[PDB]
């Protein structure tokens, strides 16, 4: 159980930790977020009582190093930093603790929820994406676009997710137009899985990403990027059984943790209609077609 | 994107564009078999690619052995579509490829964008213009070769015959328009108007009569009043 230790709070706040959530005031003497379970990637929010606008954090994995977060008042944020000086750290830590300035990650011993929303996230594939590689933790906001957005300004603030783009040179062979384009298995299978990400599991991993940075941040192209990895996957004939029903697993967990009330922005009518209803795995996804038609039917 | 009455005059300047018609692609006549279900047969059809400014079709005539042991024909028709159209282009010098091609139908914009990916310089845009080139086959010498091709065969007229040596383009476009949706409104009536005087032929070389300019003037009034008479009865107004 690893812990991310906080120098102050100088301003009102809402930290996220993961999927929960809690309010320090101005000035309250908190100092951080202790018991985080190790073995998973984790992402640490803020969102400023003032700036409601600009949502961002920092994905970390306390496997990699010690972090810590500072509040700059020059650039406005709370900043991420990594303390070198293991013994320096343990000891700004463990007096913390004594003096229990610090939230416990609070999680149910039940509860799945985090490691079902992050199965096939690997922090060495999210710096990948989020290019400052001088820290071992990935900074992400509202506002970073993404490469793909750039093509239709800044490169080095951009979020580099593997293009998809339906009607590119890249999904169409030459001579199969039609053939590839109604049925996108061979832009899945060859292109993309066996080409580009190797395996299924660093595909889900940059979905499973995409949706966090969209439900997180309420990132539009991180959105764009989640719903085009489901749209590519349903679009295809031809899919391994058990990327079905893993797809199946991460949407049912995905769409389970979703806020009620952001299921008008976060979810695109058009896609989940052709997924669910029209595509070729219209049948193959039970666990996220019944969740979808019980807690959102309005959208279908 | 779309092609409407605000940027009309745009079919007339110095661009090389494309119209392209797929209505007449697929063909079936619909016939009972001895079980008493029904069964389609395919005929002959043809791809409507027209350049507006000089008149020149490209009539791309479907031989019906292109959809033998093809399932769903009227969806493979605007693929066919937009694969032929993207061969046109291909076969054509670089001065003679077209800027943009605009189709008549929106479900021709995906496949025909899909066949263009090698020409992004190529803009494809829908129209909200309801243009009548479905009646392309009600021109007697159009039907004709269609309906005799045994085999795929491009044939190259121009749908204005000499018009150009007399009017603009904007003017023969307008009297092209005016005859496909009489025609298209009621052929019967719309051709006995075009051919009741024997006294004024079809060039071999044409596809409508030579009329001099007083006796265009009194065909285009014909087609006009024949528009509104049907438009008329169509809606008891």
């Amino acid at each position: 159980m690893n812990t991310v230790p906080f120098t102050s709070a100088p301003i009102e706040v809402t930290i996220g930790i993961d999927q929960y959530s809690f309010n320090v005031k101005e000035n309250q003497p908190f100092h951080g977020i202790k018991d985080i379970p190790i073995g998973h990637v984790h992402v640490i929010h803020f969102q400023h009582a003032d700036n409601s606008s600009m949502r961002y954090g920092y994905w970390f994995d306390c496997r990699m190093g010690n972090f810590y977060i500072q509040y700059d008042p020059k650039d406005g944020l709370y900043k991420m930093m990594e303390e070198r000086d293991g013994a320096k750290f343990e000891n700004i830590v463990h007096n913390f603790k004594e003096r229990q300035m610090m939230v416990s990650y609070p999680k149910i011993d039940e509860d799945d929820t985090w490691y079902n929303l992050t199965e096939f996230v690997q922090m060495d594939k999210i710096r990948k994406i989020v290019r400052k590689d001088e820290n071992q933790f990935s900074y992400v906001d509202s506002s970073m676009t993404t490469v793909q957005e750039n093509e239709l300004s800044d490169p080095a603030h951009s979020l580099n997710y593997t293009v998809i783009n339906f009607k590119s040179r890249e999904a169409i062979r030459p001579g199969h137009e039609m053939e590839d384009f109604l049925d996108k298995s061979y832009y899945l299978n060859t292109v993309m899985l066996q080409g580009i990400f190797k395996n299924s599991s660093n595909y889900f991993g940059e979905l499973q990403f995409a949706f966090l940075n969209a439900m997180f941040f309420g990132n539009y192209g991180s959105s764009l990027q989640w719903h085009a990895m489901i749209e590519l996957i349903c679009s295809s004939a031809t899919v391994p059984k058990h990327m079905l029903d893993k797809l199946d697993e991460i949407l049912y967990y995905q769409i389970k943790t979703l806020p009620e009330q952001y299921s008008d922005i976060l979810l695109n009518e058009r896609v989940w209609n052709i997924c669910l209803y029209s595509s070729f795995q219209k049948n193959s996804l039970h666990n996220t077609e019944k969740i979808m038609e019980n807690k959102y039917p309005e959208l279908l | 994107g779309a092609m409407n009455s605000s940027n009309y005059a745009e079919l007339f300047n110095n661009d090389i564009k494309l119209f392209v018609d797929d209505t007449n692609v697929y063909r079936v006549t619909v016939h009972k078999t001895f079980e008493g279900n029904v069964a389609t047969k395919a005929i002959n059809g043809c791809i409507f690619t027209l350049n507006p400014k000089t008149g020149h079709l490209f009539l791309k005539i479907i031989h019906t052995s292109v959809w033998a042991g093809q399932k769903r024909l009227s969806q493979l028709a605007k693929w066919k579509t937009a694969e032929e159209v993207s061969a046109l282009v291909r076969s054509l010098p670089k001065e003679e490829q077209p800027k943009q091609i605009i189709v008549t139908r929106k479900a021709m914009l995906d496949p025909l964008e899909v066949h263009m990916l090698d020409f992004p310089n190529i803009a494809i845009r829908p129209t909200e213009l309801r243009l009548p080139f479905s009646a392309a086959m009600s021109i007697d010498k159009l039907s004709d070769v269609v309906m005799k091709a045994t085999e795929p065969q491009m044939v190259l007229f121009n749908i204005y015959d000499d018009w150009l040596d007399r009017i603009s383009s904007y003017t023969a476009f307008s009297r092209l328009t005016l005859l496909l949706r009489a025609l298209k409104t009621n052929e019967e009536s719309a051709k006995m108007i075009l051919l009741s005087d024997p006294t004024i032929t079809i060039k071999s070389y044409h596809l409508w009569p030579s009329f001099t300019d007083e006796q265009w003037i009194t065909i285009e009034s014909q087609m006009r009043d024949l528009i509104l008479t049907e438009y008329g009865r169509k809606y008891n107004v």
